[PDB]
């Protein structure tokens, strides 16, 4: 993996085009995330 | 080290995780190519992931970040989707779950939109779709996402399209 920008712990990808998109985030250390829920699902065919 | 606990549909915790999953669906700019065409999910199961070693590894790092950032970890709950989720829940996030060609460099990526992580469940760009029908929009096959606790600390703000 790469490193964080110096003086920072993650990168925030702030959408500047798609007005409905929420943010995406990047960490450069596996220890900065815990996998808390496993969700099993099907996408549903719209009516 | 890992155990999975099923939540009842009657449990408020089931309900609030289902609501964050359902309410953060959006349309995507690929028209469904990567992740399929849908407005909502049929949630079949929600399991809580319990592993002591992986939890302590997380909280150790969270305190470090917090002390480098005026006691603020800047913690969020975010989605992650991949073909490696059954490995992540057992051994935790590392180098192998990075997105080497990701736009912010080779690190591990998370989304506020559940439907964004859904695009990565069968691989980058949705891969070749479900293993059984080879369909990126399969409505029959069971899919899995992670809903994760993530420490951001002082986040470098990248504006982007
Ligand atoms: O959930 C995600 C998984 C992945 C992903 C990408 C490559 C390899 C991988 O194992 C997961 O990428 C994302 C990018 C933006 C937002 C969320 C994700
Ligand atoms: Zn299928």
């Amino acid at each position: 993996m790469a490193h964080s920008p110096p003086g920072h712990h993650s990168v925030t990808g702030r959408p500047s085009v798609n007005g409905l998109a929420l943010a995406e985030y990047v960490i450069y250390r596996g220890e900065q995330a815990y996998p808390e829920y496993l969700i099993t699902y099907q996408i549903m065919r719209p009516e | 080290g890992t155990i999975l606990i099923d939540l009842s549909p009657d449990d408020k915790e089931f309900q609030s995780v289902e609501e964050e999953m359902q309410s953060t669906v959006r349309e995507h700019r690929d028209g469904g190519h990567a992740g399929g065409i849908f407005n909502r999910y049929n949630i079949l199961k929600i399991q809580k992931v319990c592993n002591k070693k992986l939890w302590e590894r997380y909280t150790h790092r969270r305190k470090e970040v917090s002390e480098e950032n005026h006691n603020h970890a800047n913690e969020r709950m975010l989605f992650h989707g991949s073909p490696f989720v059954n490995a992540i829940i057992h051994k935790g996030f590392d180098e192998r779950h990075a997105y080497i060609g990701g736009m912010f460099g080779a690190g591990i990526y998370f989304a506020e939109n559940s439907s964004k992580s859904n695009q990565y469940v069968y691989g980058i760009g949705g891969g070749t779709g479900c293993p059984v029908h080879k369909d990126r929009s399969c409505y029959i096959c069971h899919r899995q996402l992670l809903f994760c606790r993530v420490t951001l600390g002082k986040s470098f703000l990248q504006f982007s399209a």
